[PDB]
């Protein structure tokens, strides 16, 4: 499971950067929704996830 | 009210084992406690086995099962 | 006289599977028990290094 | 005759049955479905 | 005759004897959970 759960805790990471006339704004996010037990690769999927 | 309408369809499907004889009596039908070899491998397929106690029916749709089991 | 020894062996067959259901339940139940003592323990690893 | 022989049926101890007169089928003690190869003692089935 | 003693058989020969095979079954899983069986999230 090494090779997965740091990749299954990071991609939900982002940034939005609204550049506007009047300056930037921008929010670091993360998204509460977990990755598809029912459609996310098929390999292998623990819940180390939710351990973490 | 919202965020209660599921996200997803959700389905409740009745589960009957029917034992010898019992072809017409409804009350002998529900008060099977037991099932033959094949009916409890046949249910182990349906799905994920979840213990009520440790479920929330906004997550996990019980359709209206009791958690207090 | 066979009949009734059928309905003898049905009753006593009919209890034998409520104690199947009985122990095939135990099973379930302590199954799931260890299943979430081995997720506890897993998670406990994880925690203390994290 | 396709008609009646098409309704036997057997049973997992191989049994044979036919639907009765009520169309009910019951399955004989002495006529089993194992094909039997010729390539005091119990009762012979069939 | 023939229904009465075919499901007498039925039950003895096949059900009975397959249901003490499942009550082995039975002591089979029961010996597996015998043999099978703080705080700091807090922290």
């Amino acid at each position: 499971n090494l090779a997965a759960y740091v990749p299954l805790l990071t991609q939900g990471w982002a940034e939005i950067l609204v550049r506007r006339p009047t300056g930037n704004t921008s929010w670091l996010m993360s998204l509460e929704n977990p990755l598809s037990p029912f459609s996310s690769d098929i390999n292998n999927m623990p819940l180390q996830e939710l351990s973490n | 009210l919202l965020d209660q309408i599921p996200s997803y369809d959700t389905h409740k499907i009745a589960v009957l084992y029917v034992g010898e004889g019992q072809s017409n009596s409804e009350l002998a039908i529900l008060s099977n406690e037991h099932g033959s070899y094949r009916y409890t491998e046949f249910l182990t397929g349906l799905g994920r086995l979840i213990e009520l106690k440790d479920c929330q029916p906004d997550k996990v749709y019980l359709g209206g099962l009791d958690v207090c089991g | 006289e066979l009949q009734t020894k059928l309905e003898d062996c049905r009753n006593m067959i009919a209890e034998l599977r409520i104690e199947l259901k009985k122990a095939n339940n135990k099973v379930c139940h302590t199954e799931l028990l260890l299943s979430q003592v081995s997720q506890k323990l897993s998670n406990s690893e994880s925690v203390q290094q994290q | 005759a396709f008609d009646f022989l098409l309704l036997l049926r057997a049973d997992s101890l191989h049994r044979l049955g036919l639907p009765n007169k009520d169309g009910v089928v019951r399955f004989s003690p002495y006529c089993v479905c194992d094909y039997m190869e010729p390539e005091g003692p119990a009762v012979r089935l069939g």
